[PDB]
Order: structure tokens, then C-alpha cells, then sequence
């Protein structure tokens, strides 16, 4: 199974993976 | 002892609640009442590249909310945010 996110993972692509 | 995930996210710091606070409302625009649903999880899971379904979220805010509205809410955001990102000692 693929299923986890970190908190910087997660927050490096919230505001980074084509948003900012 | 327990709630040592918690005391942190009482306590924490300007410098990291505020940017919970800032991470929160882009996960969160059109849910409820500013809560991160289902929905709003997905969004951004497609973006890593994965699109599962609502259940596999649902399963993921039961586990750190309970209190009825099944959202998770600011702390809640918050409080998923340091379990995942371990202490510093
Ligand atoms: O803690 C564990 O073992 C389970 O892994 C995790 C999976 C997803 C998230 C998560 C992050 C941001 C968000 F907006 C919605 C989320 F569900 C948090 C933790
Ligand atoms: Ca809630």
C-alpha cells in the first residue's frame, strides 16, 4: 500500500506542488 | 505517561501554530464551516498522485477527530500534523 503523508511532506507540496 | 502529542500542540509555538493556521484555511476554502473534509484532503492526495476514495480519508479524520462533526478541524489540523513529525528529543 502507498498511503502516508509527514508533516513537511504534506506542507512542501500544499505550498510548493504548483500552488506557490 | 500519554497525551505528549497533545501538550505540544497546546503549547508549540507562535512561529509553528500560526503556520498551521496559514496551511489550514488552503487545505480547507469551501468545506462546512472551514473544516478539512474528505474533499479537501483528496485535493491535495491527487496532487502526490494517488486518488483514492472518500472512505480512505473518512478512516483518516475518525482516527484524529471524534467529536461528531467528523471534520478535522484547526487543532485537529494541528494536532495530526506534530504525531507525524516526531519530538525533538
Ligand atoms: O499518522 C498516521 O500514521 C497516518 O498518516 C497520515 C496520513 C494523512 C495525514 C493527513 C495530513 C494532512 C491532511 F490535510 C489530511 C491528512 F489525512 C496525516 C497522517
Ligand atoms: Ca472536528
Amino acid at each position: 500500500r502507498r498511503v502516508r503523508i509527514s508533516a513537511d511532506a504534506m506542507m512542501q507540496a500544499l505550498l510548493g506542488a504548483r500552488a506557490k | 505517561m500519554d497525551d505528549i502529542y497533545k501538550a505540544a500542540v497546546e503549547q508549540l509555538t507562535e512561529e509553528q501554530k500560526n503556520e498551521f493556521k496559514a496551511a489550514f484555511d488552503i487545505f480547507v476554502l469551501g468545506a462546512e464551516d472551514g473544516c478539512i473534509s474528505t474533499k479537501e484532503l483528496g485535493k491535495v492526495m491527487r496532487m502526490l498522485g494517488q486518488n483514492p476514495t472518500p472512505e480512505e480519508l473518512q478512516e483518516m479524520i475518525d482516527e484524529v477527530d471524534e467529536d461528531g462533526s467528523g471534520t478535522v478541524d484547526f487543532d485537529e489540523f494541528l494536532v495530526m500534523m506534530v504525531r507525524c513529525m516526531k519530538d525533538d528529543s
